[PDB]
């Protein structure tokens, strides 16, 4: 795909790893003046190396692994919580920032980097330097074998690592330390998860300002890293066998193993959208949860809350990180040959496919279900958003009607004509249109279920847009005819508006399909 | 690991509360059982020695356990069946209904206690039809007396 | 205790003062741009030390940056430190070279000469319109008399006679004198290489770096502040006593 | 106390890298690590033999005596002298650790211009066939 | 200094309205990522704010700084205690902002536009909660020319403030240069070189004893091409010189110590 996963001028593959890149002599000495301010304990002063020539520059500074596992530690010791530390650590605070902030915003600028590589901007050994440090550290950072609740090898013997005398930073254990246990990664998982919808001022503080950026920075190296598992790392023709087995190696595999559980599919489903608006199906056991460093559910008197975020905002950061999660267990499902199935984890794709829409289904609240099936870039969440959407259309339709009729959407996406005729066909049966069976008395749960299918509908005729454009919309009488059955749709719930049930007028999806590619509601509104 | 099952006796007596020592881990620190701080296998093994220690002074004549024998990292649970054994050593001792739901490799097997299996196999004949199938994981049955 | 309280004045006294010392001090540095592989001004060209210790009128020609002397042991081999130690300006104690000034002067002879050559024609000179090209020091040690100083130029015109203007010369040429471990003699040199307990290494690589007086420094400050914080305690509570017995008397 | 802090960060640096640099010389790769709990100074020095830095203690008495003059190089180079002047060491180092201390000495000591050295030795310097390096002066008193 | 900082939000800002047009802002017709021009949804925002002076004051900021959006040093608006007030997340401010660019408009409304968007950037409370990256930052940045976002600046901060100017470069480090050309032009330092400009700064910095602002002045300048890292610079060897000068190690400002051990650490950077 892209230079980042295909370069490899400047590698010297070893058996620890196949990316290791030699040092040159001022990338040595800068390793070595990195290492020596951070055994004196001056992080400042690492900082302040790190971000003044930063951008200055066409040259770039790369970050040893154990710097970088420094910064993953920093990025731990939040202002709420770890207030008189820092301040006794760096009392003149230059920078007027958090040390913790500092090392967050220098991990993402240099994964920003890492992730598309500028020849022009740096030059290419510096950036496959960058690549190996960061994928060293991600090795240093493999979750131990799940929990339901060999210290330090340097590759380089140019100069000797700071992390080889010390287990913490600030009193606080190294992350790859404390994430190399038993129950901790998935822990850590679950809390981040759990606290992202959390109104509790301390629990909110822990993961908006610490685990949610990390984990994402831990998922993109993660997904980094598996691209090029499988670039070099696999024997590229294969008897379909051996493949499943390296695929079972990969780091995502080894990511996605410390999340088996018993079952994967109902437990990941319930992990991924926990603490959401869908009612718990089956009174599943609770899921313990418990702060990674001491006391990250207490806030210092020192520090003074002085940040308020909306419900909408932190929904909306909560739903892309479950977004970002499904696509990287997707990311891996998809490699997996058809017939064969992974041997380590017990992962299905349907399975989890089912599990996903059945959360959906039983969301109670629209803007959480909205939150998650809107994405601002299509093309970056192409390969499982439509599945799901389908699944959860599928289930909608098999709760609401005694009829199921079997979706083909996905397959149909590569054909706009066939995806009309499908349209037409079940808007035809009534199962997309109100239902008749549903009481008076349950109109609102009728109306929560039938706006959902119409975000799934819109999420597919969006997906449809992206594969074929807009090109026969009206040339094609299949096309007019799914918009006039679409019309039709629409007189069907303005029967029910006009029967004055509730005062609230029912969900009609013809404004947007207008607005995306109705043509102005075709001549109605044309003039 | 060193535990003791210590009764804190504040001034007032409503106050006396129950402490138990834990060093199966030593990252763990001694504090009282939790399920999220602790690992469950760990745990499960802790509760299970906790209701053997109080089995004996209990006039019970039989304690049953579910979902106990199930496997816990097949190393905690390795450990909680030598415990069993050297408890099911002692004679005059209660009678536990062991539940498997998981396999385990290399499970050890004391002479005092006998294994049963309850599975069927297609060779196998109907054991209605069977004489001697109507018993299962028994061996002293097929000996006389 | 007012002891603690006397103290305490005391070293807010020294600390004012030292704030004032720091405030009467300004840049001597005027940037000239000039141009790295040159050496800078200040190091000494020639030695020369006449009826000195054992040797006669020796000339000596030193390098500008790495000199190796293959005098051998027994032959005034360490008269060449200790005269530049006397001549820079040293402590005799510090210096551990002989038993007294006087003993330094050669048997036989009342006086002794000690003459250094710093450079100045480089970049980095001090007074370079005024000194010249060198600056010539001359220490003179009698048994009869107080040593005599001449900071003489080029030409001999002897510019001061007195010890500050020495201190101000090695201090902007940046010589530390006062540090033993910059002039090494052989004990400080045998002490130093034969440490063996990392605690040993510790005090040395701070006492050499002039970071143990500063820590001990901060020690003293600190218990200062303690027993003053004690006593500003106790002297709280008699206050309020006397504050309770003056109300009595109001 | 933070100006102390910020001078001792700044002293521990300089001597650390220089040491680094020193120790580059022999082909290893060594640390310096100054702690306040033990008031200790722990050198940490990696062989081309062994995979693990080990203590300096554990080594050999050549390998101690390079490190000695390393840290005594890596300790002068923070105090900015003007002049360093320096007596014999020839009775601290025997036979080849005693030519490597001397190599060690002029290859750090001839390229800095800011520093002029004075180095009083009774062994000649002119048998050792490192003199061919511009920067060093030798002056051999004539009369023994 | 840590505690005394420019806030260009000194109220708590109306959290119901904000939240209002974020529900607006998450679901509309178009659902797409918003161009610059066709009124940037105007149909909603029109409504609720239809000035950016509104949508300001429902930042937080009170109508006397947006009506003059200058820092007033005379005032010590640049050294202010925090105010503890509660503000909006960064990001949702950013796209309210960008909602009224308005690009196909009068140059008074964009000079305005990017003076509140410098104004918000430099609070202190803004830029602690501002993200890791600088994804609206970086496009707002893109939309307006370098030069005229350096001149805007310049023109709302002084130009000796390079506590700011520290904290600009750590939020734009590629526009370094460009700020070193505003502040030491070689037009406007008449024969003089931008160098020499720096050196008679630095020696105004070190007579004027104003160690803080040295300081920061020290930070901004070095990684340029005019004073870069290396320990073969003759201006860094210059200013260690006069740090070692002034330092006495026994009763001295922490900034001398700490600009010390920077130029240092600059030093041996190659």
């Amino acid at each position: 795909d892209g230079a980042l996963i295909n370069s490899v001028l400047y590698v010297s593959p070893r058996n620890g790893a196949h990316y290791f890149v030699e040092l040159t002599e001022k990338h040595l000495l800068a390793f070595e003046m990195l290492n020596s301010m951070c055994l004196l304990e001056n992080y400042d002063h690492v900082l302040l190396f790190l971000e003044c020539q930063f951008g200055k520059s066409h040259n770039l500074a790369v970050i040893p692994f154990d710097i970088i596992l420094v910064l993953f530690t920093l990025s731990t010791l939040s202002e709420y919580y770890k207030e008189p530390i820092l301040r006794a650590n760096d009392p003149y605070n230059t920078s007027r920032e958090t040390l913790s902030r500092r090392a967050l915003k220098l991990l993402q600028k240099y994964l920003a980097i890492l992730k598309e590589f500028d020849s022009e901007q740096y030059n290419l050994y510096d950036l496959e330097l960058l690549r190996c440090q960061f994928f060293l550290a991600i090795d240093t950072l493999t979750p131990k074998k799940q929990k339901w609740g060999k210290t330090f090898k340097n590759p380089y013997r140019s100069y000797i690592s700071c992390l080889e005398q010390r287990n913490t930073i600030l009193g606080n254990r190294l992350l790859n330390l404390k994430l190399n246990e038993p129950g901790e990664f998935i822990n850590m998982i679950l809390w981040t998860l759990s606290n992202s919808l959390q109104e509790s001022t301390p629990l909110f503080l822990s993961s908006h300002e610490i685990w949610m950026p990390l984990l994402e920075i831990l998922i993109d190296l993660f997904s980094c890293r598996q691209d090029y598992f499988i670039q070099h790392e696999v024997a590229q023709n294969v008897s379909k066998s051996l493949f499943v087995q390296r695929l079972s190696e990969s780091p995502l595999a080894v990511f996605f193993e410390s999340l088996n559980t018993r079952n994967f599919a109902n437990r990941f489903s319930e992990y991924v959208f926990l603490n959401c608006d869908y009612k718990l199906p089956s009174d599943n056991y609770a899921t313990p949860v418990h702060p990674v460093y001491n006391g990250e559910n207490t806030i210092v008197d020192t520090y003074i809350p002085t940040i308020k975020c909306s419900p909408l905002y932190k929904s909306q950061k909560s739903l892309a990180l479950r977004r970002k999660l499904i696509g990287s267990c997707f990311k891996l499902l998809l490699r997996v040959p058809d017939g064969h199935r992974l041997i380590t984890p017990r992962i299905v794709a349907d399975d989890v496919i089912q599990g996903i829409s059945r959360t959906l289904a039983s969301f109670n609240d629209i803007l959480q279900f909205k939150k998650f099936f809107m994405t601002e870039n299509l093309s970056q969440e192409s390969y499982f958003i439509p599945l799901l959407a389908e699944g959860t259309l599928s289930e909608i339709l098999k709760d609401t009607q005694e009829c199921v009729v079997i979706l083909t959407l996905v397959e149909n996406l590569s054909d706009g004509v066939s995806f009309c005729n499908e349209v037409i066909g079940l808007v035809k049966s009534k199962c997309f249109a109100f239902t008749e069976q549903c009481s008076q008395a349950s109109y609102e749960e009728a109306v929560l279920n039938i706006e959902k299918c119409d975000v799934c509908l819109l999420v597919l005729l969006r997906y449809l847009l992206h594969l074929i454009g807009t090109e026969a919309i009206l040339d094609a009488k299949e096309q007019l005819e799914m918009l006039h059955a679409i019309e039709k749709n629409d007189s069907g719930r303005r029967q029910w508006a006009k029967a004055l049930n509730l005062g609230n007028d029912p969900p009609l999806l013809y404004p947007i399909v207008s607005q995306m590619f109705g043509v102005h509601d075709k001549s109605v509104i044309i003039e | 690991s060193a535990g003791a099952v210590r009764l804190e006796k504040p001034k007032d007596y409503a106050e006396w509360k129950i402490e138990i020592m834990v060093k199966f881990r030593d990252n763990a620190p001694l504090k009282k059982l939790d399920s999220h701080t602790q690992s469950g296998g760990e745990r499960a093994v802790s509760t299970v020695l906790y209701m053997i220690a109080l089995q004996e002074f209990t006039s019970a004549p039989f304690r049953v356990v579910d979902e106990i024998n199930q496997g816990m990292d097949s190393r905690n649970e390795r450990i909680v069946h030598k415990a069993m054994v050297e408890n099911a050593c002692a004679e005059n001792t209660s009678q536990y209904f062991l539940i498997t739901p998981k396999l385990l490799t290399g499970l050890h097997y004391h002479e005092k206690m006998r294994i049963h299996c309850v599975m069927a196999g297609s060779w196998i004949p109907n054991p209605s039809e069977d004489p001697k199938m109507i018993h299962f994981g028994e061996t002293s049955n097929y000996s006389f007396d | 205790i007012e002891q603690v309280d006397d103290e305490l004045l005391s070293l807010t006294a020294q600390q004012e003062n030292e704030e004032q010392q720091q405030q009467r001090k300004r840049r001597r540095h005027q940037f000239a741009p000039m141009t790295l592989e040159e050496s800078p001004s200040g190091y000494i060209k020639k030695v020369i030390l006449r009826n000195f210790m054992c040797h006669e009128h020796f000339e000596l020609e030193l390098g500008s940056r790495l000199n190796f002397i293959v005098g051998n042991n027994g032959s005034g081999k360490s008269a060449i430190l200790t005269a530049i130690t006397i001549g820079l300006g040293a402590k005799a104690s510090e210096t551990n070279r002989g038993s007294s000034l006087k003993d330094l002067i050669r048997e036989g002879c009342y006086s002794a000469k000690i003459i250094l050559h710093l450079d100045n024609s480089k970049y980095g000179a001090y007074q370079q319109g005024i000194f010249g090209n060198e600056i010539i020091v001359e220490r003179i040690i009698k048994r009869d008399g107080p040593a005599s100083f001449s900071l003489r130029s080029e030409n001999g015109k002897e510019i001061s006679n007195k010890k500050k203007d020495i201190q101000t010369v090695v201090d902007y040429f940046s010589v530390p004198v006062s540090n033993p471990m910059c002039f090494l003699s052989q004990d400080a040199a045998r002490s130093f290489l034969t440490a063996s307990t990392s605690q040993d290494k510790y005090s040395h690589f701070m006492k050499g770096t002039l970071l143990q007086e500063i820590t001990e420094n901060l020690l003293y400050a600190s218990a200062i502040h303690d027993s003053a914080q004690e006593n500003m305690a106790l002297h709280l509570e008699n206050l309020k006593s006397l504050k309770a017995e003056y109300e009595d008397a109001k | 106390d933070q100006n102390y802090k910020n001078a001792e960060k700044g002293t521990c640096f300089d001597a650390d890298m220089d040491f680094r640099a020193s120790l580059k010389v022999r082909k290893f790769s060594g640390n310096l690590s100054f702690i306040k709990d033990t008031k200790s100074l722990e050198i940490y020095i990696l062989t081309t033999n062994d995979e693990k830095a080990r203590n300096v203690d554990t080594l050999s008495g050549g390998e101690k005596s390079f490190s000695q003059m390393a840290l005594l190089l890596a300790t002068w180079k923070p105090m900015r002298s003007r002049i360093i002047a320096l007596d014999e060491f020839d009775v601290f180092m025997d036979q080849v650790n005693r030519k490597i201390g001397t190599t060690l000495i002029v290859k750090k000591l001839k390229d800095i211009a800011r520093t002029q050295t004075i180095i009083i030795t009774p062994q000649d310097i002119g048998k050792i066939a490192d003199i061919d390096s511009s920067g060093v002066s030798i002056h051999r008193m004539r009369d023994p | 200094d840590k505690y005394k900082d420019w806030h260009f939000i000194s109220k708590n800002c109306h959290y119901e309205q904000l939240m209002d047009l974020e529900m607006k802002d998450t679901a509309y017709s178009f659902l797409f990522g918003s161009s610059r021009s066709q009124g940037k949804v105007p149909e909603f925002v029109h409504l609720k704010c239809p000035s950016i002076t509104n949508l300001l004051v429902l930042f937080g900021v009170n109508q006397e700084k947006c009506n003059s959006l200058k820092i007033n040093y005379e005032k010590k608006e640049n050294s202010r205690y925090d105010n503890l007030c509660t503000i909006f997340p960064v990001n949702k401010m950013l796209k309210f902002l960008m909602y009224f660019y308005s690009d196909d408009d009068n140059d008074d409304v964009r000079e305005f536009f990017l003076k509140a968007f410098i104004c918000l950037i430099l609070d202190r409370k803004v830029f602690n909660a501002m993200e890791s990256d600088h994804r609206l930052c970086f496009k707002v940045l893109e939309l307006f020319n370098e030069a005229h976002f350096i001149n805007s600046y310049f023109e709302i901060v002084d130009k000796n403030d390079f506590f700011l100017h520290y904290r600009l470069l750590q939020i734009f480090p590629h526009l370094q240069s460009a700020l070193l050309r505003r502040r030491f032009s070689e037009k406007q330092g008449r024969t003089e070189t931008i160098q020499q400009n720096i050196i008679k700064e630095f020696n105004e910095f070190f007579d004027c004893k104003n160690y803080k602002n040295l300081l920061y002045f020290i930070l901004t300048m070095y990684g340029s091409k005019f004073i870069p890292f290396g320990p073969k610079c003759q201006v860094t060897e210059y200013f260690k010189d006069c740090i070692l000068d002034i330092s006495n190690e026994t009763t001295n400002d922490v900034e001398i110590s700490i600009l010390k051990g920077i130029l240092n650490l600059f030093s041996k950077i190659r």
